[PDB]
């Protein structure tokens, strides 16, 4: 970051710098950058698993312009409206990133079946939604939850609702907040250095689930890029205040 | 420890080991396994009366069978292997004053120490290697390997040298004792005899020069450190 | 195909990205 | 246990030892082996339990290569991927094990039925799965749970989840923790020694279960076996990072 | 019947276990 | 120094030589000539700017062409013959790392350490020697023989035992810095990269007995000691 005062050479009398508004209507303050992400953002709305597949991927990395929805591209299972969540604008002024990550994951159900989510530490991939690995037709008998992996169940009929905080287990010293393409095919190795790992859930029988993200306590951001590049039509959908 | 000149009998700088009636000296130097602990707190529960010892009888040096090493064996080969008590009493030195004390007695716990000595000439070369698996009745067939034995308590052997190996080997059992002797009137539910496993295996194969010896020996010797009896029986002939 | 997976070889480099000497892009 | 430094009779020297990266990434260290037994396993996905039978019966031991599966052998109920857990890959390398361990069983119901575990202590037999004990017809009037052994309800409605800790109820001062044939007829006594009892799941009707299994706090193993024989494919499976 | 119940008299002891003698199994 | 009696890895008593990412040990005894100094005083008057070393490059040990001696070798024969810095440049390991200051520096004073290593068996035996002559551009071919290599500062390998041997070179020069490159541009009245000329010559044959080895391996290694470089400049390739 540079001020930018530095250029600010002129040294003449200007008008008052008053007094803050911030404390006036309350003590809520909401400008810490850290407060800001560590508040949910929606990723998956009602979407399915399916227990033919050896389960959903989610790539563990934060909201930015990377899950960004643009008017004729390809259908995603993706909240369209996360590149402009605030802290997906945040994090497209960051390009590093380190800690530990929190999903909030809602199955809607009331049943005794016990969902699995398993962690998967940095491996260099990069997947989401329903996958089924090494292409088999069977995963009951080999199910991702019981290879050996860090796993935790949610039980609907006890809390269809859980929260699970992910590690930050990689190589890197940083992770790579966002790329110019998402889609480009380069260097592998650079490719999977967006995320830091995945979470995989697991059901027994066919149900929905809704995943929330935010930034754990143990997090931090770096790499100031400054603002892109953007556009808005808000005016458009609103009268004003004179008819 | 540091060679001498040559004098009438050679560099005479060799040392020894003297264990009660019986002693073995050594030409070069040796390699010794870590002194490692045995169970104890469970002998005085295990048995209401008290365990005895014939440390004269049982902690003297006894050699078993002599071990041939060729040039045609490859690594991971069993060059020998013992099943101890068992093979020391009714298969190697079966008229050994060490082995009394197993007619009479049912019960017992049992640390052993191995000496190995080597006798290959200065122009061969060769690497062997000794291992203890401990509690191994029913295990023998798996982590058996060359990798396994390097893991284990162990001694290595180098063949041109001749350096000695001092194998030291505690009770390490699943039960309190171990049984001594079958019999036809004892039960078949419970394996006798044995406690552990001792393999000796070729680490790096027997290499000799043109018109070479295409062989050479080891000879193993056994002693207990500390041999505790228990259940005192009418004296039975060894299997 | 899918034309975001390889840049045009008149505006890259050997890395599958936008060359330095390639000034046009912005 | 030999580290080997004994035969290492080089005093040359050497290249610097560094600084370890360990609390570099995060201070949750993985390394203790009683922290990577201590995680769960699961044993049994998604088996039936049957009111026609005395009930399903769990061999109280750890996981290792006495469970593992190989293509081609007669299909179990056991999990296929349980000799590949991290716990069992360690539980290989020691042959005694001392302690209590843990079980999570997971009933896949929301009934108001009551569902008992009963601890068996070490009785000499190894037995897993449904079983008619006594070979009976009828076990509704004389159960298991209601003999006079230890029993703890599962209430489904309530929490159709549990974490039992069965007690080292032996004679022996180890427990085996495994042979060279599973299937070998030896010896019965010590064919016996390598369990400390069995845990017995009982239900009013049929439903189904899971279950996972972990080492308790009290819990120790020795006997150091060092590595044994082994296979990998795992390379075939997977692209390089040269394309 | 299965074969790994009982193993052959040539490699085996009384106690149904591979002989000390028996050097080759490895 | 003293040896010791044979163990597992035999006679484990050797020493070494650590100088920066590089470790040569040896089995037997080493000879190592005098430390003797270099011209200095003319640095300051020669440079007017300062000097500058790159010791992780250059302080390294580097391994160079390997030497074949045989049976038909006769005293007083040149084994290999080395001008340097010129042949550590652009002839042997060309690709070392202590190579890369000179790309870019003109001049520079120079202070080397040569270690020699043979290989010959115990029932071999002869003599080579090692020397140094400074300055010696268009002096090669006169004071060249055994006897002047004795006179010379030197180092003497015997090939049964084979006990090794460090030459220490100190810059001894008529002008103040030597020349690094040649190059287009320069003048050719100068002969460049070429302070003094090492030299590893037959003492006495090598000797072998009935069906034995006809030859026998020497392997020299170098490093700088004190290498001080001035006049930087853009960089060339060497030669």
């Amino acid at each position: 970051m540079d001020t930018g005062a530095k250029e600010d050479e002129d040294e003449t009398a200007n008008f008052s710098d008053g007094v803050t508004a911030m404390g006036f209507q309350s003590l809520d303050t909401q400008v810490s950058i850290k407060d800001i992400l560590r508040r949910p953002v929606l990723l998956f709305n009602h979407v399915e698993l399916d227990p033919d597949y050896t389960g959903f991927f989610i790539p563990i990395m934060p909201p930015s312009r990377m899950m960004q929805y643009k008017s004729g591209d390809k259908e995603t299972s993706f909240q369209r409206l996360i590149g402009r969540t605030p802290q997906a604008a945040i994090m497209n002024l960051f390009r590093f990133w380190r800690g530990s990550l929190r999903y909030t994951i809602i199955i809607h159900s009331t049943d005794g079946h016990p969902i699995y989510v398993t962690h998967v530490p940095h491996t260099g991939n990069r997947v989401y939604g329903l996958m089924k690995v090494n292409n088999l037709h069977e995963y009951t008998k080999v199910p991702i939850f019981g290879c050996g992996l860090t796993t935790e169940m949610i039980i609907p009929s006890v809390n269809p609702s859980i929260c699970v905080e992910v590690p930050f287990d990689t190589e890197n010293n940083w992770a790579v907040t966002f790329d110019e393409d998402a889609q480009r095919n380069y260097s592998w190795r650079d490719k999977g250095d967006t995320v830091t790992g995945h979470l995989v859930v697991t059901p027994v029988v066919s149900v929905y689930m809704s995943v929330w993200v935010e930034a754990g306590d143990d997090f931090e951001v770096s790499n100031f890029y400054g603002p892109p590049s953007v556009k808005t039509n808000d005016w458009n959908y609103a009268f004003s205040d004179e008819h | 420890e540091v060679p001498s000149k040559e004098s009438i009998q050679g560099d005479a700088t060799q040392q020894s080991s003297k264990e009660e009636n019986t002693i073995i000296t050594r030409d070069q130097q040796q390699t010794v396994s870590e002194n490692i602990p045995s169970t104890v707190g469970d002998l005085v529960i295990a048995s209401s009366e008290p365990t005895q010892q014939f440390r004269s009888l049982t902690n003297r040096w006894m050699p078993i069978n002599s071990i041939r090493v060729t040039v045609n064996g490859k690594r991971n080969d069993l060059l020998a292997q013992y099943y101890i008590p068992e093979d020391f009493l009714s298969t190697h030195a079966k008229c050994a004053p060490n082995t009394i004390p197993f007619e009479t007695y049912v019960y017992g716990k049992y640390e052993l120490e191995m000496k190995f000595v080597a006798n290959g000439n200065k122009f061969q070369c060769g690497k062997v290697i000794i291992s203890v698996k401990f509690d191994s009745y029913q295990a023998d067939n798996i982590n058996t390997g060359f990798q396994a034995a390097l893991s284990r308590p162990h001694i290595m052997l180098d063949l041109s040298t001749n350096n000695e190996g001092v194998l030291k080997i505690p009770f390490r059992y699943h039960r309190a004792f171990v049984r001594n002797q079958t019999h036809k009137t004892a039960t078949a539910g419970v394996r006798p005899g044995k406690f552990a496993s001792i393999y000796v295996q070729v680490l790096s194969p027997l290499q000799t020069g043109e018109g070479g010896a295409n062989d050479m020996f080891i000879r193993p010797f056994y002693r207990y450190t500390r041999a505790e009896f228990a259940g005192m029986s009418y004296k039975v002939p060894l299997t | 195909d899918n034309p975001h997976r390889f840049l045009p070889a008149n505006v890259s480099n050997r890395w599958n990205e936008y060359s330095s000497a390639y000034l046009p892009r912005v």
